[PDB]
């Protein structure tokens, strides 16, 4: 899971 | 990410990045990081990409069922709640959200949420989250004025998130604006670092950091 | 299948009775009067026994007066049976109560728990409700001395003086005759006894045939003692009033 | 006694009929379909005068897009309205669309039959269900607590029905207007009202496209109300 | 979560002209102990199907079951069951595939490499590939194992794409098959001398050939071979 | 568990648990409710065959539900305590997730919610309950007055009375009661709600009980001779 | 230790014109240094003009694949026969892949269509559902190679007109799909000669209101 | 009369009245019809309206791309056993990659309704479904009766005067039974059949209800304009 | 399946009585005469063994059953409800007291937990109450000797002396003549043996009479010696030479  | 939002003289500012990264990855530049909740309500996402997104959609269909029961908008510190309480129940799950809810209520005012992932809720006036959070709060909170035009305000929110966005290498692709009034939100465009960093150079003769 | 065999317990009546409630009613005036006096220095519980055998154990026995903790006490007027089970189901109720707060239950707090529980019988379960009223005799800083009653539908009420079971209507006649707020206990002691006298169903009142408590501060100085008397004890109190 | 979930020789099932007997004593509701939107109209019938009669609410909102009016006993509907509005809010998280107004009704009926020895009984509230989607346009549905729903052009339900069903039989065409079909609500609805028809004892509703779903405000029914009597009396 | 005890090897197979062929051997390893020797690993399903297993014995013992009870289940009520509502190579492995991606999912695998071989009703070959995570894939050749590593680069020098199929008889990938046998004798320390070997076709159906041996082995240079350097005597 | 369906339909669309839950709502002591300009007024009846009762512990007929919201009744005693503790749940709930207390709207349509629930639930009968809920909107100063039965039907009243002989008073307030022009003061309400009662009651002794709630969580009972005083000032406007 | 996912390798890339949208993936299919078949496709038409990939670990691919189709299905069953709009079809995804949060489906998902103006969309997911809608996405094992390329040539990225003192940008266009199959092919060469997973064959499906069309080309199979 | 109370209570000449019952709202129900060649199976329905104001309540439910059914009788039943046959359909091929025998889907139902004949609290479903489907072994027919029995026909019809049609399938079984590889002949020969259970009334286009399945026909309904074609 | 008869089968008429507990007193009193003596150093149950065949051998159906090694109980009404009651009384006596305090429930406790047992026949769903009144009798500690009577209804009552079932009224008249609180235990036995011949009809024997006592420690019943502090069960039953022996001196 990418990430902000 | 970065991410932040203040209250002022004329209601609230919301500026947030775009980017998305995966490591060192570089996923995304054009990541919408603000949810138009109602006409009134606005969340911002930092974290988890899916975590954010999926929870902030289903906070708006929350505060959508709240109005057809109670014939009445919902109050930002309900909502908010809605989804600080939620996240609780999952703590150690391993939600990853660092999230401001941002409106306006006749009972209210103008008002701003943090709420996070470990279950801490705070109102507040300044927030700025995100691993480029400490870059906007340098350039934020030594210009800050409670007083700031609503044309500072939004240069200034605007000014903070190109400021992480350089500095921050998690942070960065274009800043989205945000201001929120007692009429409600107003959408004051999607604005690349690409040419916004250049523009900001040139015009007001900052970042001799970098070569001209 | 089994429908066939249901007498729903828990329905109304078309007058809006409840059918097993107003029957359970019937059940305890049949029972041993029991009297709660409530006085200014202290209270008194009185009962008559459902009728003696010789042969019976009377001082190792207990039927009708019941200790909840040591400021709470009942009297019985129905199936003993059905009272014991509430009997410790509110002894633990006021454990509970302790042990959370660290302060002896406030008298009405019980009564009410019990008294809901008895109203639950009524309105689910389809089971047949309790066969039982109480008085309830106790002492809280709250409220100092307190009487209650409550019966099969969960309804529960405050007194001065009550009577339950068996002729509860010439006993409560009898009670409001004599009865006066600035009383002693010592005076509520002797109404007592004479009203179970006048209202008793056998020939004459004895020793045998009764069950007494009091409930005093008569121990050492703002502190509260209960006394369930000894045969021999009544015996003399009896004697004491010129009953016998 | 005998089981809740019984047929009668007839095949049909004891409690779901008499369930439709409670709602034909039930105060009047009044739907009309045109192409410019669907009227939902409804006899308030305040028991007594010192009941504030804009607390009886008997149309109601679902969605932007659905409303609903009930006959019958109305405390039943609490639970309908419930679903129908969890219903069509959930469809649009996870399809991020507008619910369809036959989907949404079949839900609700769904709901219907889950009776027997799930709840005790039928419900005791029949339902008109009214709204726009893209596919199939306007739309009016009757929800019976048989579980079994119909669409109309126009529908009346309740004590009045019989009387009301006949009459829209004979006025309803393809082209009614949409102001013509809120008139044509008001002047069946005093037809069949015991007292007499004014802004405080019946109530307006319609769902257009454009503006969603809307209750009119007394002041708005009012004179739709007086340029009804205006109508008549000028032939 | 699982460990295998006793474990078979290889399974290798390819696609020919007019069906498929499947072998593999018949031991079970106990770890390096080479500790049952007549295990048959091939196991048929009607006329038209034969599963192949490696891995976990214990675990193909199981799946045999299953397959057995799925014969059963199929002819129930179905006066077709040896004809048109016969099971097919494509319902068998979907069922297979099915239960061990289940099996993968709740934490608990068969712990297995399993081939699906047959042919369709509409004379179609059937080759496919389901394991223990239920990752599934289909070529004209497969393999398991050390079978993956050394078979495949073998059997592929005979059918290596889709248009080659038509143009490889039973003869020439029989023989493919069984060298590849030989040649994982040679290398794999888990393997057997002895194995089973079927040929599914369109037209002759199941052919299931027991107690086949390694045969024509070159050993003979071994002589030659002295010390590991400088030795010379 | 007990699954009997009690509430369950005639062959004429008739409830008759439901029906029969009324009945004893109408053999219930007498209560009323009555909404001033500015406050909203809670009386009730007590049964006058009790003497030797012990009012500092007898529970009392108007309940709290909330610091600004008061609940009253008619019917089942023993019923309307379930309800109010629910009700007195929902309230405590409501502040901590909405951060607001309840409306007084709110809080009746849950109570209602209740009452309903039990008209279709299997094993159980129908609340022999209706009642009067009033109070005032957390900010606001409009005063509410709701009534609920138990059917689950709740709707809003200028004023309203339930139990018994409440149609003697329903007509009273009808007619004494004018839309127009409410009670304008504490005063001229708490007057209004005992000369309605008085048309029912016996003498207005240990037979009456007032409640009076204003805005913002200001709710005081009467006591004896502050309602007394009442009594006694209009019979001596009665003799005309 | 039962280690549940594996890395089946492979990679896809969606890109969205005008009018069409193709969603293209290569059909070589591996674990570790070996291959499991040279054509095993990974892009599949899912009903309602709508085609999707899940790229990564096989298994979660196509369990993902088959809920998402079956999800198709009921759509029409439930909803009367309603087309479900790619917008629909996303939203849709996100649930199914947020759904196991907690014991993720290891894949990198695009799906490919036209929205509802019958204008080409690309919709890519992250695997626990984050989703967003772009002209462009590479997915899978050599997304990392590809991905630079395509924000290059087909949102010009970089690219500024010539003479202009590099203040202009390259001007945003369409491309046509003969255009957009030229830079699928390359962007694939190119993956190929650099990343041991990709290889074997290329397999493009392209989108129109007219349906779903095949493309099949050879790629180099070292 | 005493032993209809519930469906756990047989009379004393062993009878199941409550599943009487039942079957007498199948009766009450809109005729339809079913028949099949050996190519394509046709399901045709009378839809039936509540007045002039209203729709014509559907009778046909597909159930999987080669199965559907018609009904007649309660229609909130006829959505239960579909959605069972449709989940059926569907695990035989998510599991197996297998589309559902019509058979086994016949079994299936029977089973279904069954539970519900023997136990007490629950009642018979109140719907009569006729199923038609192309599989492995080619066109057929099925008669579902919530008495649980299912029976698989050349042609039948159900509902209100359906004896009618019956009737005339019987005799005309040796001509419908080869109507192979024409769609629309084996259609005409089914709305003649429901014709015959008509009174006081004929086939309208917001009438009349049609569906096929066959060789290369998914199976698909006609309603509206799309029956003018045969009226 | 399953048990759906969750609803009371015992419920309230109008007149108030409870139908099912007075017709389980009713099957009491057709059941055959038992009885119960306190003496000062101990306490006598007894009751008739009324064979059902002459080839049933009625040792193996034992009528007097020890609870703890100090309490016994006997009954009137029907063997089999009794029969469950003993098991039932024998495991809560350890379950819900010795497990607990690791000794023995004192009478009236062990008493109190047999009749909640009874009173749940008597509300609980899909049952009938117990058809039994039982006589426990028992000794502890802190209360000494004790006799106690449990009703269907759940009801229990300490006696001095008592009897139950057939002839239970003129065997209750009987013993008001002899019974003073200066009995011993010998004295109780012999009462006992008088008074269960009036209510006997056929053979009176140490074969028809089935008889237990509540009195001294028996160290040799314990089955193990070193334990000083343990000094063996008080319940013993008598023998059909016992009782035979004090038949000759009747
Ligand atoms: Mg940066
Ligand atoms: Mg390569």
């Amino acid at each position: 899971a990418p990430a902000x | 990410t970065t991410t932040l939002a203040f209250r002022f003289q004329g209601g609230i500012i919301v500026a947030v990045d775009s980017r998305a990264t995966a490591g060192n990855w570089v996923a995304s530049q054009t990541v919408k990081k603000v949810i138009e909740i109602n006409p009134f309500l606005l969340g911002t996402m930092a974290g988890g990409a899916a975590d954010c997104q999926f929870w902030e959609t289903w906070l708006g269909s929350q505060c959508r069922l709240h109005e057809l029961r109670e014939k009445e908008r919902i109050s930002v510190a309900a909502a908010s709640k809605i989804l600080s309480n939620l996240v609780y129940q999952y703590k150690g799950a391993g939600l990853s959200m660092g999230t401001m809810i941002c409106g306006y209520t006749r009972k209210e005012g103008p008002t701003i949420y943090y709420v996070d992932s470990d279950g801490t809720r705070l109102k507040g006036d300044i927030f700025c989250v995100g691993s480029g959070q400490t870059f906007a709060y340098g350039v934020l909170d030594s210009n800050y004025k409670w007083d700031l035009s609503v044309e500072d305000a939004l240069y200034l929110g605007k000014r903070s998130i190109l400021a992480a966005a350089h500095r921050d290498a998690y942070s960065g692709g274009s800043v989205n604006l945000y201001h929120v009034t007692e009429d409600g939100w107003i959408y004051h465009g999607n604005h690349d670092v690409g040419e916004l960093f250049w523009k900001v150079k040139e015009e007001e003769g900052s970042f001799n950091n970098v070569i001209g | 299948g089994s429908r066939r065999y249901d007498s729903r317990t828990t329905i109304f009546s078309p007058e809006g009775r409840l059918y097993q409630v107003e029957y359970a009613l019937e059940s305890i005036s049949h029972a041993g009067t029991a009297i709660g006096i409530m006085a200014s220095d202290g209270i008194v519980l009185a009962a008559e026994r459902k009728v003696t055998s010789t042969l019976l154990e009377q001082d190792t026995s207990t039927e009708k007066l019941y200790k909840l903790n040591d400021k709470i006490a009942v009297a019985v007027a129905g199936l003993t049976a059905d009272a014991e089970i509430l009997i410790n189901t509110a002894r633990i109720h006021a454990q509970n109560y302790l042990k959370t707060y660290n302060e002896d239950i406030p008298v009405e707090i019980l009564v009410r728990r019990l008294s809901d529980i008895k109203q639950g019988y009524t309105q689910h379960g389809g089971l047949r409700p309790f066969g039982v009223s109480f008085i309830y005799a106790g002492y809280d800083d709250r409220y100092g001395y307190q009487l209650y009653t409550s019966n099969p539908s969960g309804n529960y009420t405050g007194w001065k003086a009550i009577s339950v079971g068996a002729n509860t209507s010439a006993a409560q006649t009898l009670l409001q005759m004599d009865y006066k707020d600035d009383m002693k206990v010592d005076d509520a002691i002797e109404l007592a006894l004479k009203t179970l006298s006048k209202t008793t169903d056998s020939s004459a009142l004895t020793y045998d045939r009764l069950e007494f408590a009091t409930i005093r501060k008569g121990a050492n100085d703002g502190e509260v003692y209960q006394k369930i008397f000894k045969p021999q004890e009544i015996k003399d109190i009896l004697v004491k009033t010129g009953i016998t | 006694d005998r089981g809740v979930s019984t047929f009668s020789p007839e095949g049909r099932l004891f409690q779901v009929e008499y369930s439709l007997e409670a709602i034909k004593l039930g105060s009047t509701a009044i739907g009309i379909a045109t192409k410019e939107g669907v009227v939902l109209g409804v006899e308030k019938r305040a028991t007594s005068p010192l009941l504030e009669s804009d607390s009886i609410e008997k149309i109601v909102e679902i969605d932007r897009h659905i409303g609903c009016a009930m006959s019958g006993l109305t405390a039943d509907a609490r639970s309908m309205i419930e679903h129908a509005r969890t219903a069509a809010v959930t469809h649009n998280l996870y399809y991020d669309e507008d619910i369809n107004v036959e989907s949404l009704t079949q839900s609700v009926c769904d709901l219907a039959l889950r009776f027997g020895e799930l709840m005790s009984r039928p419900f005791g509230v029949a339902l008109l269900i009214a709204g726009h989607d893209a596919d199939d346009g306007y739309q009016l549905f009757h929800a019976e607590p048989s579980g079994t729903f119909y669409r109309y052009n126009a529908k009346a339900i309740g004590s009045g029905s019989e009387g009301a069903q006949a009459e829209l039989l004979n006025e309803w065409h393809s082209s009614l207007t949409l102001k013509e079909a809120e008139l044509l609500v008001l002047k069946i609805l005093k037809q069949v009202m015991e007292e007499k028809l004014d802004e405080n004892n019946a109530q307006l509703s319609c769902i257009t496209k454009q503006d969603g779903f809307k209750i009119y405000d007394n002041e708005k029914t009012a004179e739709l109300i007086k340029e009804l009597k205006e109508k008549e009396a000028a032939e | 979560t699982q460990q295998p005890i006793v474990t078979g090897t290889s399974v290798i197979s390819m696609k020919y002209d007019n069906g498929v062929i499947i072998a593999a051997d018949n031991l079970g390893s106990y770890g390096s102990l080479l500790r049952f020797n007549g295990v048959e690993r091939l196991i048929p399903v009607g006329d038209n199907t034969v599963v192949g297993i490696s891995g976990d014995i214990s675990d193909m013992q199981h799946i045999e079951r299953l397959l057995k009870d799925l014969v059963t289940e199929n002819a129930y009520d179905n006066p077709l069951a040896d004809a048109e509502e016969a099971l097919e190579p494509s319902y068998i492995f979907e069922y297979l595939a099915t239960v061990m991606y289940q099996r993968r999912s709740k934490m608990n695998p068969l712990w297995n490499a399993i081939i699906v071989a047959g042919v369709q009703s509409n004379g179609d070959q059937f080759l496919r590939y389901v394991n223990l995570l239920g990752v599934t894939y289909s070529s004209p050749t497969l393999a398991t194992g050390f079978g993956a590593h050394m078979a495949n680069p073998l059997l592929r020098k005979v059918v290596d794409r889709e248009s080659d199929i038509p143009k490889t008889t039973v003869q020439v990938a029989e023989e493919a098959i069984v060298n590849a046998m030989r040649v994982l004798y040679y290398r794999d320390a888990r393997s057997s001398r002895n194995f089973s070997l079927a040929i599914i076709d369109k037209n002759t159906g199941l052919t299931f050939k027991k107690n086949l041996q390694v045969e024509n082995m070159k050993w003979d240079f071994a002589k030659d071979i002295k010390g590991y350097g400088t030795q010379k005597i | 568990g007990y699954d009997r369906a009690l509430s369950i339909f005639s062959p004429d669309g008739h409830i008759f648990q439901v029906e029969y839950a009324l009945e004893a709502v109408k053999r219930g002591t007498c209560a009323v409710g009555v909404k001033g300009k500015n406050c909203v007024v809670l009386g009730c009846e007590r049964r006058s065959t009790l003497k030797l009762q012990d009012t500092r512990i007898t529970p009392s007929k108007v309940s709290k539900i909330d610091s600004h919201v008061v609940l009253s009744f008619s019917g089942l005693n023993a019923d309307s305590r379930i309800l109010i503790e629910k009700a007195r749940v929902e309230a405590q709930s409501h502040r901590l997730t909405l951060e607001d207390p309840v409306t007084v709207e709110y809080l009746t349509r849950y109570v209602a919610g209740v009452q309903q629930r039990y008209t279709q639930s299997g094993g159980v009968r129908p609340f022999g309950v209706s009642t009067l809920i009033a109070g005032f909107d957390p900010r606001d100063d409009e005063p509410k007055l709701y009534q609920t039965e138990p059917s689950g039907i709740y709707s809003s009243w200028s004023a309203q009375t339930i139990g018994r002989n409440s149609k003697t008073v329903r007509e009273f307030l009808e007619k004494n009661y004018d839309r127009k022009e409410p009670p304008a003061t504490v005063e001229e309400c708490v007057k209004l709600t005992v000369r309605s009662l008085l048309e029912v009651v016996q003498t207005g002794a240990k037979n009456i009980e007032i409640t009076v709630v204003k805005p913002d969580s200001d709710i005081v009972a009467l006591s004896s001779e502050e309602i007394n005083q009442y009594v006694t000032q209009i019979e001596q406007e009665k003799q005309e | 230790q039962f280690n549940p996912y594996g890395d089946n390798g492979g990679t896809i890339l969606g890109i969205a014109g005008e009018d069409f949208a193709v969603l293209a993936g290569d059909t070589r299919n591996i674990t570790d240094y070996s291959i499991n078949s040279r054509y095993e496709p990974k892009v599949f038409d899912c009903g309602d003009n709508i085609v999707m990939s899940a790229n990564g670990f096989a298994a979660d691919g196509d369990a993902l694949v088959k809920r998402f189709k079956n999800s198709v299905k009921w759509y029409h069953f439930d909803h009367n026969d309603k087309k479900l709009s790619i917008n629909s079809a996303a939203r849709n995804i996100q649930h199914l892949l947020y759904g196991k949060r907690f014991f993720p489906y290891y894949v990198h998902t695009i799906i490919a269509g036209l929205d509802e103006d019958g204008k080409g969309a690309v919709y890519s997911f992250d695997p626990v559902g984050s989703y967003e809608r772009e002209q462009c996405r590479a997915g899978g094992a050599a997304a990392s190679l590809i991905m630079p390329f395509l924000d290059n040539q087909v949102n010009f990225k970089n690219q500024y007109e010539p003479g202009t003192n590099g203040k202009v940008k390259k001007p945003l266009k369409y491309l046509s799909v003969e255009e957009v199959i030229k830079l699928v092919r390359d962007s694939f060469t190119s993956a190929t000669e650099r990343h041991i997973q990709v290889g074997d064959g290329l397999e493009i499906l392209i989108v129109t209101k007219d349906g779903v069309r095949k493309e099949f080309y050879e790629l180099k199979r070292d | 009369n005493n032993y209809d109370g519930d469906t756990v209570t047989f009379s004393p000449t062993g009878r199941l009245f409550q599943v009487e019952y039942a079957l007498e709202a199948i009766k009450q129900g809109s005729v339809t019809v079913g028949l099949r060649s050996n190519t394509h199976a046709v399901l045709v329905a009378l839809k039936r309206n509540a007045d002039e104001l209203s729709s014509y309540q559907k009778k046909i439910i597909k159930c999987d791309e080669h199965m559907g059914l018609s009904l007649a009788g309660l229609a909130p039943d006829a959505r239960v056993l579909s959605n069972y046959l449709r989940q059926q359909c569907n695990y035989s091929s998510l599991v197996f990659n297998r589309k559902l025998a019509v058979e086994r889907a016949g079994h299936l139902l029977c089973d279904k309704a069954q539970k519900n004949t023997q136990s007490y609290g629950g009642r018979p479903y109140g719907v009569g479904l006729l199923i038609i489907g192309y599989d492995k072994s080619g066109a057929h027919l099925l008669e579902f009766q919530p008495s649980g029995n299912v029976t698989e026909l050349y042609g039948t019809a159900i509902g209100a005067r359906s004896q009618g049609a019956k009737t005339y399938l019987e005799r005309t079984l040796d001509t419908f039974i080869k109507i192979d590889g024409n769609p629309d002949e084996l259609i005409k020969a089914g709305v003649e059949a429901i014709s015959q259970s008509l009174r006081d009334e004929s086939l309208t286009v917001d009438n009349l209800s049609i569906a096929i399945v066959g060789k290369d026909t998914p199976f698909t309904i006609y309603d509206g304009e799309a029956v003018a074609k045969y009226i | 399946m399953t048990d759906r008869y969750s609803f009371s089968l015992t419920t309230f008429s109008p007149s108030g009585k409870l139908g099912q507990i007075d017709y389980a007193l009713t099957a009491v009193k057709q059941g055959v005469t038992s009885l119960g003596i306190k003496a000062t150093n101990g306490v006598v149950i007894a009751t008739e063994k009324k064979s059902s065949s002459p080839l049933a051998m009625s040792e193996t159906l034992s009528k007097v059953s020890l609870l703890t090694p100090d309490i016994g109980a006997v009954y009137s009404g029907m063997g089999p409800d009794y029969r469950v009651l003993v098991d039932k009384s024998r495991k809560v006596a350890h379950t819900s007291y010795k497990r607990i305090y690791g000794e023995y429930p004192p009478t009236k406790l062990l008493v109190s937990e047999v009749a909640k047992i009874m009173q749940e026949a008597t509300q609980s769903g899909g049952v009938r109450p117990f058809g039994v009144s039982l006589l426990i009798a028992g000794h502890d500690e802190f209360n000494g000797f004790s006799l106690y009577q449990v009703d269907p209804s759940g009801s229990y009552f300490p006696w001095k002396a008592t009897a139950i079932g057939k002839g239970s009224v003129a065997a209750k008249t009987f013993l008001e003549k002899r019974w003073n609180d200066e009995l011993e235990l010998e004295d109780a036995i012999h009462i006992a043996l008088l008074t269960l011949k009036e209510s006997v009809e056929g053979e009176f024997n140490g074969d028809t009479i089935e008889l237990a006592i509540i009195g001294d420690e028996n160290p040799d019943l314990l089955g193990y010696t070193g334990i000083p502090t343990d000094k063996g069960p008080r319940f013993r039953k008598l023998t059909s030479q016992e009782i035979n022996d004090r038949l000759e001196a009747l």
